[PDB]
């Protein structure tokens, strides 16, 4: 049985602009099995009002999911995601860097 | 639309 | 161009804590229509996309009849595949199926296929002749001579070259303003000093639909292959996707460095230069 780690990528929906409204998505892709954990950090702490798609996979037959939620990006506003997932001994973080 | 035939491995 | 519609179904087995989680999803090239989820309250097939929801309620209740029996199928099969390779039941397991057919310009039916896969791997898989399968292990010989004992690829090719295609191209014609679009990709570029020396040059598309692109970065002309960070496209949220494609290059050398994009939705290929 083969396992596979997430590919995680964090981003705008948009072109960030401070001060306006936006999406802030979080692509994992690429795992397996399918039970996996998400959640996305403002400064350290993490937000209630996130979506997620419904669960697919790509030709390699390995998962993907994408969580999302609306938020007005602000200079001084930190922005993360964190997944945990049975591959990763530690949860993983990944800041949103916002030319990334 | 989805296959109506139910395949068993 | 071309067209597709492929449904993908993953059923995994949790051991005493109740049925196997099942979930369900349509799509049409890269757009997604359709979902089910066994866990969710309604037990209905559900819409995901708004030029599906104008089908009316007997379409529902086709649709979630379907999508049970294939719930049930896959229910059966994880117990079956735990059987042919003698596994205990204590272990989560994951059983992983998908199919659908892909029609051309002349909105005829191109190709078909339907593949199976057990815990992240090829189980077995209808070969392009519609007529034989191709199995990995013993265990999907066993099943590929049950396909062949109940004559499964006859009923299969019938599926796929009459009602797959036909609702395809019917899902094309209702959704004609959502799936038979292209969007190019809004394409710019980035500097950075990553060191006192080097730069990172990064180039950038957003928005584009299909998923279908290219971003190669080169150097001379020459391809940076082996040199170049490349991440996998990832969806906006929106029925769009993005991506780029990053190179570190020595400072004042950026002019000799181009990156080139690749789009349906563009007339000529790009070539982006730094400035």
């Amino acid at each position: 049985m083969i396992q596979r780690t997430p590919k995680i990528q964090v981003y705008s929906r948009h072109p960030a602009e401070n001060g306006k409204s936006n999406f802030l998505n979080c692509y994992v892709s690429g795992f397996h099995p399918s039970d996996i954990e998400v959640d996305l950090l403002k400064n350290g702490e993490r937000i209630e009002k996130v979506e997620h798609s419904d669960l697919s996979f790509s030709k390699d037959w390995s998962f993907y999911l994408l969580y999302y939620t609306e938020f007005t990006p602000t200079e001084k506003d930190e922005y993360a995601c964190r997944v945990n997932h049975v591959t990763l001994s530690q949860p993983k973080i990944v800041k949103w860097d916002r030319d990334m | 639309k989805q296959w109506l035939v139910w395949l068993f491995l | 161009g071309s067209h597709s519609m492929r449904y993908f179904y993953t059923s995994v087995s949790r051991p005493g804590r109740g049925e196997p989680r099942f979930i369900a999803v349509g799509y049409v090239d890269d757009t997604q229509f359709v979902r089910f989820d066994s866990d969710a309250a309604s037990q209905r097939m559900e819409p995901r996309a708004p030029w599906i929801e104008q089908e009316g309620p007997e379409y529902w209740d086709g649709e979630t009849r379907k999508v049970k029996a294939h719930s049930q199928t896959h229910r059966v099969d994880l117990g079956t595949l735990r059987g042919y390779y003698n596994q205990s039941e204590a272990g989560s397991h994951t059983v992983q199926r998908m199919y659908g057919c892909d029609v051309g310009s002349d909105w005829r039916f191109l190709r078909g296929y339907h593949q199976y896969a057990y815990d992240g791997k090829d189980y077995i898989a209808l070969k392009e002749d519609l007529r034989s399968w191709t199995a990995a292990d013993m265990a999907a010989q066993t099943t590929k001579h049950k396909w062949e004992a109940a004559h499964v690829a006859e009923q299969l090719r019938a599926y796929l070259e009459g009602t797959c295609v036909e609702w395809l191209r019917r899902y094309l014609e209702n959704g004609k303003e959502t799936l038979q679009r292209t969007d190019a990709p809004k394409t710019h570029m980035t500097h950075h000093a990553v060191s006192d020396h080097e730069a990172t040059l990064r180039c950038w598309a957003l928005s584009f639909y299909p998923a279908e692109i290219t971003l190669t970065w080169q150097r001379d002309g020459e391809d940076q292959t082996q040199d170049t960070e490349l991440v996998e496209t990832r969806p906006a949220g929106d029925g769009t996707f993005q991506k780029w494609a990053a190179v570190v290059v020595p400072s004042g050398q950026e002019q000799r460095y181009t990156c080139h994009v690749q789009h349906e939705g563009l007339p000529k290929p790009l070539t982006l230069r730094w400035e």
